[PDB]
RNA sequence: CCGGGCACUCUAACGGGACUGCCCGCGAAAGCGGGAGGAAGGAGGGGACGACGUCUGGUCAGCAUGGCCCUUACGGCCUGGGCGACACACGUGCUACAAUGCCCACUACAAAGCGAUGCCACCCGGCAACGGGGAGCUAAUCGCAAAAAGGUGGGCCCAGUUCGGAUUGGGGUCUGCAACCCGACCCCAUGAAGCCGGAAUCGCUAGUAAUCGCGGAUCAGCCAUGCCGCGGUGAAUACG
């Protein structure tokens, strides 16, 4: 039952970057502080390294994984 | 009860508004 | 002619006019019954009237705001004995021992700090 | 009489009745019977053949109901699942999705509570 | 009150959002009033100095 | 038809420095209807005693402004004679319409 | 009441009957400080009363309350290393207060279905001699007098 | 609502009033018991107010301050995370387990408060949150605003239900650069435990307890069921 608004949100640091990679190709990884930022179908078929506050997780981005926060797929937390 | 959201009393306990309780 | 009286009640005011008559009585325009009446103390409220007997002699038009309807209907209690006073005042020995022209000086208590209300003090454990 | 899958109402009003449909809370029966036509007081075992057939042909396809329900939400959860998502880990450990603490409470998605030394 | 933090008064927040008050005496950030701009406790010492125009001990 | 409306803290200034304007106009001007009192807004602050913890010390203050009315009928021009400036007041606030 | 003696408050007489008993009754009906529907229960009751029983409702009531007063009760007492039940007297405010008491819950336990219903059957079935609130009073003076040996700890 | 008028209500400044003053009885006296008159008696009710000191009580993390210690970091800026972790244990609370009740419709009575990058009447769109438009208000004069329990009418008929709304799926609105971690609110669907709680244990003596709503401080928003206030209805019992 989640909402933002009209005007999805996305930080503009990586949007440009993402796009600026499709443009000339795939290439490889990325490195992304912003784990507020929604994701968008551009973004598929590439690999983001996301901050959990640590470290830089590979997450791979699929065409169901559109919509959803890059920082639910980067959990911050460590348990048992 | 008070507790609940579809209710006219559960809003006026949350102190919102709604279908359930209208502003006339 | 016109006999008036006051008479309050937990934070609630009555303006008490006695007007000679069928004895029909008036509150904020509305009828006694039509303001009362689906509230069984109401009829308390013209009380000093059957102590004097009044009733049907006088009419009263009454203006009432403040507190809730309980307050409202003692106010009214006193306002009727007050103006009943001012029109006969032989009538204060015969009111008096009912006590009808005493205020009723209970009001809210104040909600006071560490406390729930007023008195009602938090629960403890120890253990 | 059977409406909208396997389940069948009986003996109260049909609204409340109605309310026994899966898929179906107080709104959606106010609204069935209301662009049905039907009076919401009457019981069910008052119902014509022909309003039960009407009420039927309205609710049966308009929203969907009873176990085409339960599978589509089998799969959302499913599908968070499988995407690696947040919310798939709370549901993977059954704990609360919504963001509520689990230090205390959380009990009715963690089941009974089973005690250990302290 | 750490030093570095009474930073707080800004032109530049940054964002509206960042901006917090705190006491203008003591440089508490907690239990701020709006009105007098103090906090709770430079709030009742100075109301106690009489410092605080119309500021009275209340009782009812 | 002047529109006064006299606030402050004191309500032994207010009380006292507006019958200093109906005198001044009762002489140079009309009846002078004289000062409505108007409710008073009583500002609540509520604190704890101590620094630290102990919740359930409290010792509230407050803060209350007084009101007053005036509003003198046939706006003479004889009577800003005695009026404009003439007063002792220090902590009153005055406002003005016509 | 370590001091003083605790005078007992005096109740305004019913609207209705002008008794302060019925007021007293109306009081332990209550709940959540609402009079207003403590007062429809017990009138409702009253008219129930009748084209029941072709008597006063008065009668019925104060009789009742009269058939559940009891006469004797059992309190503790600790006594040289343990705890005697000590059979003695009831003053007649307790003997009104329980008696009142006991009305209203045995009404309240009554299979019912609403409120006025069931303290009107209640309080006939207490004025014949049956019901909830006489096996109480007969409970109690049963304890007593069963401890009878213990009466000389009375005090 | 207009003319009109300070009589009443109210508003807020000053002042009167209650002192065992008067009567009976007891007493050496102070005072006690009762009665009259009185709005109120024997401290009328409630606040503010808390002695010499005690707990080497709490707070150097509100502030101040002696001593000690770090001064390419024990200082400083920023992005992100954390203070929100969850096998568990306790405290304080909220909502309940229903018919003295729940729901829908209509209708009535309050006090104290807040309001200019504010409260937002009224009109339109929207099931609604809310959006667009927009009057008034430096506010006893406009707004928040609806008070709720209550009353009248109707539905439910004792069942885990038209009780109870946790959990979860989906679709949205608003604040904010930004609601994944981690906001609140609306709508649809979901409809859990809970049938009055073991040993044990808490508050309150009168407009009190119980119960019902209302406002405020902090704050963009809000995890407020907390706190601090306000009034409505209004008990039981105290032998000792
Ligand atoms: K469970
Ligand atoms: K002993
Ligand atoms: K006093
Ligand atoms: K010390
Ligand atoms: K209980
Ligand atoms: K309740
Ligand atoms: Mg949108
Ligand atoms: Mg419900
Ligand atoms: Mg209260
Ligand atoms: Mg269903
Ligand atoms: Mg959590
Ligand atoms: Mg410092
Ligand atoms: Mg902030
Ligand atoms: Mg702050
Ligand atoms: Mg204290
Ligand atoms: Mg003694
Ligand atoms: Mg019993
Ligand atoms: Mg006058
Ligand atoms: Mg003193
Ligand atoms: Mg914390
Ligand atoms: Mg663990
Ligand atoms: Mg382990
Ligand atoms: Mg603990
Ligand atoms: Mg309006
Ligand atoms: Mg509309
Ligand atoms: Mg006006
Ligand atoms: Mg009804
Ligand atoms: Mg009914
Ligand atoms: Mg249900
Ligand atoms: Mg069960
Ligand atoms: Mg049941
Ligand atoms: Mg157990
Ligand atoms: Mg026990
Ligand atoms: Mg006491
Ligand atoms: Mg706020
Ligand atoms: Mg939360
Ligand atoms: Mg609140
Ligand atoms: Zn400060």
């Amino acid at each position: 039952p989640r909402s933002l608004k009209k005007g999805v949100f996305v930080d503009d640091h990586l949007l440009e970057k993402v796009l600026e990679l499709n443009a000339k190709g795939e290439k490889r990884l990325i490195k992304t502080w912003s784990r507020r930022s929604t994701i968008v179908p551009e973004m598929v078929g590439h690999t983001i390294a996301v901050y959990n506050g640590k470290q830089h997780v590979p997450v791979y981005i699929t065409e169901n994984m559109v919509g959803h926060k890059l920082g639910e797929f980067a959990p911050t937390r460590t348990y048992r | 009860g008070k507790g609940d959201r579809r209710t006219r009393r559960g809003k006026i306990w949350r102190g919102t508004y709604g279908k359930y309780r209208p502003r006339k | 002619e016109q006999y008036y009286g006051t008479g309050r009640r937990k934070e609630a005011v009555a303006r008490v006019f006695l007007r000679p008559g069928n004895g029909k009585v008036t509150v904020n325009g509305q009828d006694f019954n039509e303001y009362f009446q689906g509230l069984v103390r109401a009829v308390a409220a013209l009380e000093p009237l059957r102590a004097v007997d009044a009733l049907g002699h006088f009419d009263a038009y009454i203006t009432v705001r403040g507190g809730g309807k309980s307050g409202q209907i003692d106010a009214i209690k006193l306002g009727i004995a007050r103006a009943l006073v001012q029109y006969n005042p032989d009538y204060r020995a015969k009111l008096k021992p009912l006590g009808f022209l005493t205020r009723d000086a209970r009001v809210v208590e104040r909600k006071k700090y560490g406390k729930h209300k007023a008195r009602r003090a938090p629960q403890y454990s120890k253990r | 009489a059977r409406i909208a899958g396997v389940e069948i109402p009986r003996n109260k009003r049909v609204d409340v009745a109605l309310t026994y449909i899966y898929g179906i809370g107080k709104a959606r029966a106010k609204e069935a019977l209301e662009k049905t036509g039907i009076n919401p007081a009457t019981r069910v075992k008052d119902l014509t053949e022909a309003e039960v057939v009407r009420l039927r042909e309205y609710v049966e396809n308009t929203w969907k109901l009873e176990g085409e329900l339960r599978a589509e939400v089998a799969a959302n959860i499913k599908r968070l699942m499988d995407i690696g998502c947040y919310r798939g880990l709370r549901h993977r450990r059954g704990l609360p999705v919504r963001g509520q603490r689990t230090r205390t409470n959380a009990r009715t998605r963690k089941g009974p509570r089973k005690t250990v030394a302290g | 009150a750490r030093k570095a933090l009474i930073e707080k008064a800004k032109r530049t927040p940054k964002f509206k959002v960042r901006a917090y008050t705190r006491c203008v005496r003591c440089g508490r950030a907690r239990s701020v009033y709006r009105f007098f701009g103090l906090c709770r406790i430079c709030l009742r010492e100075l109301a106690h100095k009489g410092q605080l125009p119309g500021v009275r001990k209340a009782s009812w | 038809k002047i529109r006064i409306k006299l606030r402050g803290f004191d309500h032994k200034t207010l009380d006292a420095s507006a019958q200093k304007i109906v005198e001044a106009a009762r002489r140079s001007g009309a009846q002078v209807s004289g000062p409505i009192p108007l409710p008073t807004r009583v500002r609540r602050f509520t604190v704890i005693r101590g620094p630290f913890k102990h919740k359930d010390s409290r010792e509230h203050f407050e803060l209350r402004t007084h009101n007053r009315l005036v509003d003198i009928i046939n706006p003479n021009r004889k009577t800003i004679e005695q009026l404009m400036t003439l007063d002792l007041p220090t902590g009153v606030e005055i406002e003005i319409k016509t | 009441a370590r001091r003083r003696r605790a005078e007992v408050r005096q109740l305004q007489p019913d609207l209705v009957y002008g008794d302060v008993l019925v007021t007293a009754f109306i009081n332990k009906i209550m709940r959540d400080g609402k009079k207003n529907l403590a007062a429809r229960i017990f009138y409702d009751a009253c008219k129930i009363i009748q084209e029941k029983t072709g008597q006063e409702p008065l009668k019925v009531f104060k009789q009742a309350v009269e058939n559940v007063k009891p006469r004797m009760e059992v309190r503790s007492r600790r006594v040289g290393g343990a705890n005697y039940q000590v059979p003695m007297e009831v003053s007649p405010r307790r003997q009104q207060s329980l008696a009142l008491r006991w009305l209203v819950q045995a009404a309240n336990q009554r299979p019912e279905r609403r409120a006025a219903v069931r303290i009107a059957h209640e309080l006939m079935d207490a004025a014949e001699g049956k019901g909830g609130a006489v096996k109480k009073k007969e409970d109690v003076e049963r304890m007593a007098e069963a401890n009878r040996a213990y009466a000389h700890y009375r005090w």
